[PDB]
């Protein structure tokens, strides 16, 4: 275990842990609450690099976390979707990918049409599914 | 088979990108003596616990010449140096005609007793006082010699603050959230390539900004025999970094007993001139254990053997061309800036398979503008008292043998032409990556039908 | 995905012992297992043992766990996902029943349900544990037995008689010509001497200006002589 | 379609799409990861306007997204509530508003007591509803 501890292991192992990566993603001991505590101008070059790094920290976290909210998966770490898998994406079989490719390799295998999957993802799970209440919310 | 897509938040995948990093260091200067030029009045404190994970099964490829952590390092030091000189005494009034004389030839003369006319506290009145200056920092104009500061011709001048430490202290570079720094834990790492032993430490090791020329000090050394790294070997032109396995100890000391003479030039501002010397004039020197040096120079030609024409003739020459301040082992020590003659170390040549100690002559300069920066130069005030530095020498910098088309032999003379390569000797193993926690994968699993 | 190629043809006296090698490429050599299987003349392919390049735990069959010890070194990375490696296998004391063809093959998957089975196979190595001595082959020309050459194209070849041990192939000068040529299987005489034949399917036109030199590369004998076909001919 | 593509269409159409507005709300191509990449002082007037604009970006996104979390609607884009509609708000009928007013007009029709609705919203759906486990969580 550890942060990215299973980065080189098979995809089945990264499926098993996963939180250790998600936990250490927003806040860090490195930030350490700023201030010297314990000259009186904090306009130094260091303060500029820190604050612009604290911004992109939450700017990149919220850019990805906004994606989880529009897919109905905000509350959980792994959610299933109602989008069928299209064979043009990969020809490999069920146990052939989860035990032989590792995630590091997999991100390069879908990076071509990865944005296209994201487009179809907002539709089937939250554009129609959240709409389907119309008939079932009350009759 | 009705395979459905499923999302996974926190997937261990990354892509090479370079973001803005920041400082980290614990209790250093503090109360007794602070105001360090680099660590400022406050850096974010480093965690006492360092986090290193031996990433398994991974073989990420590094590149130390196309790595941007060294370029971020370069522009940070420049902006950090200029910020530590901006609020201080400017020495614009120091540009007057200087009438100077030798010192005690006794009819041996390398400093001059300068008399000149300078503004006082009151703008109306003027004052004449003496001061001593080193050679080359002043030049003649056209019976009684007449001189001028070498920088008044070029750019402006600003005195270094009196209570500022130019001592390199460890500065840690660490990543921003969603980022990680990858460490090459492979001992042998010829140039750069796929590293089998990677770690994803959140924070680098203790990196000291040792401002050095040609030869590196207080650096990091891998355990194997001396490493040789070139962006491209055989492109005679590209410079060569050299990592030792065991560092040599070189101690330097300035025997001059400088007295402090503070003369005001207007209000609050006070120029710190060299006073009158106490004791016989002695040239500054550097000691190198001749025994320790002969073997370090030998292990390199053994490693260089397998990289340059196998078994043939490898010679070492003195710098070769260039300017006086870049061809000598320049550095800072205690506040005064030394320039030592390296021709005494790169003269031997071995090929075909209580104790004496080499010494190096050194001169001192008080006028400096480093990193070939023609914007503004600074005057380093003379350090009152005794001077002694004792730092390990861990790295080296080499250069060409001209353009010998094939032929008989190869020679490598030192040439610390640039400053950014000095930090590349400390950053060969690191590289930062951007974590992408979003991964999508198929599995025969779908959520509830209606909702 | 990467051709694991086996270097072989090494064969010695019974009981001498030998080590075989298999050069890998095109895959992470680190964590796929590598197996050893052979087929003997009496049929029945027999799995020898599997070995993991990581950690090093191996489980060899009980029928060979006392006389066969196999080891393997590390690999040099090429990219983040490929590498080049090699595997070795040592055996002790052998007889004619140990003669046959030997394959090394990459373990199928990187998981826990089934890995010990091979996936991608080496080119194979022919081992001969015969008590007979080494003999250089004899080259003989193939006569121009008349064959229809409508369109100006006809087949030919070169004959090989009485050789030993192990078989070998027939090539051509500077390569180039590999498609549409058919050399025939080896033959075992009742005398114990092997032989073989080659027949090329290329345009022959009229004998003379075209190239008719058949190239032969071999075993303990090696090669130096590569003979052409004699000119006197029919039709 | 497109960003605000149905801003002028009836409320029934904005109900149908809606994500295109929600998607392009936090991150933009305009931000474009800052830095020049490809003088050494980034204190320029431009850097001040950009960073203060990146802050109010997530400051306004999180101010509204915090409201969705205290209503039990964080995971989804459209959630139903257990607050009855009070007739003093509008006298119009079910099909009379969704097919004749457009959202742009509607926001002006409730802006008077819109904050009062928000107050009642935290209560019935999350102050009582999340509390109702007391009896049903375990008996
Ligand atoms: C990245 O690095 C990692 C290392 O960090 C590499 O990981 C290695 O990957 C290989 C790939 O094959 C593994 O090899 C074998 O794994 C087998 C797993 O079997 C388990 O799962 C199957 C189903 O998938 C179950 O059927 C098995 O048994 C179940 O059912 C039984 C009933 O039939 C039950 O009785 C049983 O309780 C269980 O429910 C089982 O769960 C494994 O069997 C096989 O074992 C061989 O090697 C062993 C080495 O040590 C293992 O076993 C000991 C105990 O003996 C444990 O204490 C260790 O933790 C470890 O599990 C050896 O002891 C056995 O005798 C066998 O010779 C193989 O282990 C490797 O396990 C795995 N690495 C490690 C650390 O073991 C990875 O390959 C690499 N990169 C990539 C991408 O490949
Ligand atoms: C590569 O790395 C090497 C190794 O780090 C590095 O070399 C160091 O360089 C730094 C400067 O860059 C040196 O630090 C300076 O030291 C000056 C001289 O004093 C030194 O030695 C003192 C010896 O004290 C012992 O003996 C005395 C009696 O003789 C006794 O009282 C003591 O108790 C002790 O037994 C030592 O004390 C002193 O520093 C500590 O203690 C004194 C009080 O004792 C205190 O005043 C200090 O603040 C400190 O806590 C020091 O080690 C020193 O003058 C200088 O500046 C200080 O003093 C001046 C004097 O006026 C003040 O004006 C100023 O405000 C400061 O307070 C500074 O501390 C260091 O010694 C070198 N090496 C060692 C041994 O660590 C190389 O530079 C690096 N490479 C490069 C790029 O150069
Ligand atoms: C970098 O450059 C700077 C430049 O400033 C250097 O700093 C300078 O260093 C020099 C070193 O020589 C200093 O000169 C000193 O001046 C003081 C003060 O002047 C009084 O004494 C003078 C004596 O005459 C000198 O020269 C004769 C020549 O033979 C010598 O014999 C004698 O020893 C002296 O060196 C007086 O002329 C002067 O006049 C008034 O008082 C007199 C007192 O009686 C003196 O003279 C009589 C004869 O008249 C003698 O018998 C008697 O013994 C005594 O010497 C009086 O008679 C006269 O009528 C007047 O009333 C002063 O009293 C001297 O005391 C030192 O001996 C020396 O000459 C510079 O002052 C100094 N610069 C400054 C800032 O002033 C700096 O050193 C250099 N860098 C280094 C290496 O540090
Ligand atoms: C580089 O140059 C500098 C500047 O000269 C050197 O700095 C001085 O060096 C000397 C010699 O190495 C040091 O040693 C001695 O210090 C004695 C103490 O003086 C200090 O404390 C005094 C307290 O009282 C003492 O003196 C009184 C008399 O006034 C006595 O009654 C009493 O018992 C004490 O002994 C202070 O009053 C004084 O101001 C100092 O702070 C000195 O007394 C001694 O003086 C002798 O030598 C002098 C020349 O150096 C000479 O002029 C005198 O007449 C006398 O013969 C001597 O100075 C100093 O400690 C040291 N510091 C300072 C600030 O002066 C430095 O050493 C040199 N580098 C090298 C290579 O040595
Ligand atoms: C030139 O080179 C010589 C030879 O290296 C140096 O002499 C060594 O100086 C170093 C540092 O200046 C000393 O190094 C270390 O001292 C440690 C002190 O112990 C503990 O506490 C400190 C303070 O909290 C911690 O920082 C430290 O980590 C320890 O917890 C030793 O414990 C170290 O030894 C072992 O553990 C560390 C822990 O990570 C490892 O990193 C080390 O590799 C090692 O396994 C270490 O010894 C050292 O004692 C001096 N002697 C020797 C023979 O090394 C000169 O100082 C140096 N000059 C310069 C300026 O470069
Ligand atoms: C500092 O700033 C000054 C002023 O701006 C710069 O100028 C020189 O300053 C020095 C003093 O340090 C001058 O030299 C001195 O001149 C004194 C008198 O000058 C007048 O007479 C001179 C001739 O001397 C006769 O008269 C004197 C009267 O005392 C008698 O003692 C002599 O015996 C002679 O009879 C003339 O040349 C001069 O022009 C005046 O009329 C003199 O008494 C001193 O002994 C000394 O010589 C010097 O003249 C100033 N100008 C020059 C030409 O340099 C100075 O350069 C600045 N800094 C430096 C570099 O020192
Ligand atoms: C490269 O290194 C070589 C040595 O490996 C070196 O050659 C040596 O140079 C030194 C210094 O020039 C020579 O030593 C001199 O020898 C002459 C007689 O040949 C003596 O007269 C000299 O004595 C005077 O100078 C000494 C100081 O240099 C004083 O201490 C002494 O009192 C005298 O005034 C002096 O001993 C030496 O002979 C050669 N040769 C050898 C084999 O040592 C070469 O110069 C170096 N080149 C560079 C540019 O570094
Ligand atoms: C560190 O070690 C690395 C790993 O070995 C080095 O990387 C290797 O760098 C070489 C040169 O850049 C790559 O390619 C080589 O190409 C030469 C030239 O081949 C051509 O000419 C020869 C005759 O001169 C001829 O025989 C060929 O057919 C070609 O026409 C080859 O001779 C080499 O065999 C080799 O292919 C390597 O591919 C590359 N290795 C890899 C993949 O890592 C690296 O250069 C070393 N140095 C540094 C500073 O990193
Ligand atoms: C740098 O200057 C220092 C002195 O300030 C010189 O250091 C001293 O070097 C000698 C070399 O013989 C050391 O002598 C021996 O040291 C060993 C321990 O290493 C000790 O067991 C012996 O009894 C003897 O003292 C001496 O200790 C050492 N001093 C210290 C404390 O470092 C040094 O040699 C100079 N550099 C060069 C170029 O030599
Ligand atoms: C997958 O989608 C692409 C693009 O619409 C289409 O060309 C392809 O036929 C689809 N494959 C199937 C049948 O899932
Ligand atoms: C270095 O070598 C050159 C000849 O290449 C020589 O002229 C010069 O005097 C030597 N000394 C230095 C340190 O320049
Ligand atoms: C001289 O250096 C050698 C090697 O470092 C050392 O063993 C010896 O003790 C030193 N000098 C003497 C004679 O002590
Ligand atoms: C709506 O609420 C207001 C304020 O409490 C109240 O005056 C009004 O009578 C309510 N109307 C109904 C009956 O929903």
């Amino acid at each position: 275990l550890g942060f990215l501890g299973a980065a080189g292991s098979t995809m089945g192992a990264a499926s098993m842990t996963l939180t250790v990566q998600a936990r250490n993603l927003l806040s860090g001991i490195v930030q350490q609450q700023s201030n010297l505590l314990r000259h009186l101008l904090k306009l130094t070059v260091w303060g500029i690099k820190q604050l612009q790094a604290r911004v992109l920290a939450v700017e990149r976290y919220l850019r990805d976390q906004q994606l989880l909210g529009i897919w109905g998966c905000s509350g959980k770490l792994i959610c299933c979707t109602n989008v069928p898998w299209n064979s043009s994406w990969s020809n490999r079989n069920l146990s052939e990918i989860w035990d032989n490719m590792t995630w590091l390799q997999w991100d390069k295998e879908i990076s071509n049409y990865t944005q296209i999957i994201y487009g179809l993802l907002e539709e089937s799970q939250n554009q129609q599914e959240k709409n389907e209440q119309d008939l079932l919310a009350l009759d | 088979e009705n395979l459905w897509v499923t999302v996974y938040y926190g997937v261990p995948v990354w892509k090479d990108a370079e973001t803005t990093l920041f400082c980290a260091s614990d209790a250093k200067a503090y109360e007794t003596e602070k105001h360090n030029v680099w660590a400022t009045h406050a850096c974010v404190p480093t965690d006492p616990n360092p986090q290193e994970i031996h990433l398994e099964n991974v073989t990420e490829e590094f590149n130390m010449w196309k790595n941007n952590m060294v370029e971020q390092m370069h522009t940070d030091i420049i902006s950090l140096w200029d910020q530590s000189l901006k609020p201080c005494v400017k020495l614009t009034p120091l540009c007057v005609t200087l009438q100077c004389t030798n010192v005690t030839n006794n009819i041996r003369g390398e400093l001059k007793n300068c008399s000149f006319n300078m503004t006082t506290e009151l703008r109306d009145k003027k004052q004449k006082v003496y001061s001593l200056f080193y050679r080359l920092d002043v030049v003649q104009i056209n019976s009684n010699k007449e001189y001028r500061l070498i920088n008044c011709n070029t750019s402006a001048i600003t005195q270094a603050c009196p209570k500022v430490s130019f001592e390199p202290i460890p500065i840690h570079y660490c990543a921003p959230a969603g980022f990680a720094i990858l460490k090459c834990k492979d001992k042998k790492f010829n140039g750069t390539g796929p590293c089998p032993s990677v770690s994803t430490v959140q924070c680098t090791h203790g990196i000291k900004p040792v401002v050095s020329t040609q030869l590196l000090l207080n650096g990091s050394l891998a355990e194997e025999e001396v490493m040789i790294r070139s962006e491209n070997i055989t492109n005679n032109a590209k410079n060569i970094l050299v990592q030792f396995n065991t560092p040599v100890q070189i101690n330097c000391t300035r025997p001059n007993n400088n007295t402090r003479k503070s003369i005001r030039i207007g209000p609050g501002q006070a120029f710190y001139a060299t006073g009158d010397i106490i004791g016989d004039i002695r040239q500054a020197h550097c000691n190198v254990s001749k025994a320790t040096w002969n073997e370090t120079l030998g292990k390199v030609v053994k490693q260089l053997r397998k990289h340059f024409g196998n078994n043939t003739i490898i010679r070492f020459a003195n710098s070769s061309g260039g300017d006086l301040e870049v061809t000598t082992h320049s550095f800072n020590c205690g506040g005064e800036f030394f320039y030592c003659n390296t021709s005494g170390l790169f003269n031997s040549t071995w090929i075909s398979n209580s104790n004496d100690s080499i010494t190096l002559p050194c001169r001192i300069k008080q006028i400096i503008n480093m990193w070939q920066r023609i914007g503004q130069a600074m005057y380093a005030p003379p350090i009152q008292g005794v001077i002694r530095c004792v730092s390990n020498i861990t790295g080296l910098i080499l250069t060409r043998d001209g353009g010998s088309t094939n032929s008989t032999t190869e020679t490598f003379r030192p040439g610390g032409g640039d400053m950014r390569d000095n930090w590349r000797s400390e950053l060969y193993k690191y590289k930062v990556v951007k974590i992408e926690p979003l991964g999508v994968a198929p599995t025969r699993c779908k959520r509830r039908v209606v909702g | 995905e990467g051709q694991l190629v086996q270097s072989g043809a090494e064969l010695k006296k019974p009981g001498a012992s030998v080590k075989i090698s298999c050069k890998t490429s095109g895959y992470r050599f680190n964590f796929y297992h590598i197996n050893w299987i052979r087929q003997t003349a009496g049929r029945g392919p027999e799995w020898m043992g599997w070995i993991s390049p990581y950690s090093g735990d191996k489980n060899l069959a009980p029928a060979f766990q006392d006389r066969v010890i196999m080891t393997t070194d590390t690999e040099v990375p090429v990219t983040s996902f490929t590498s080049t490696g090699a595997a070795y296998m040592e055996i002790r004391n052998l007889k004619f029943d140990d003669t046959g063809t030997y394959f090394c093959a990459k373990g199928l998957l990187r998981d826990g349900s089934s890995t010990w089975l091979p996936y991608l196979w080496g080119q194979g190595t022919l081992l001969t544990v015969s008590s007979a001595s080494t003999k250089g082959p004899s080259v003989f020309p193939l006569a121009p037995s008349s064959k229809s050459t409508s369109g100006g194209t006809a087949a030919l070849g070169c004959l090989v008689k009485d050789y030993f041990p192990e078989p070998v192939t027939v090539s051509w000068n500077s390569g180039a010509l590999t498609s549409g040529v058919h050399t025939f299987p080896a033959v075992l005489q009742s005398s114990g001497l092997y032989s073989l034949s080659s027949v090329v399917t290329v345009p022959s036109s009229s004998l003379g200006t075209q190239t008719y030199i058949c190239n032969v590369n071999h075993k303990p004998s090696n090669t130096k002589v590569d003979k052409r076909v004699e000119p006197k001919s029919c039709d």
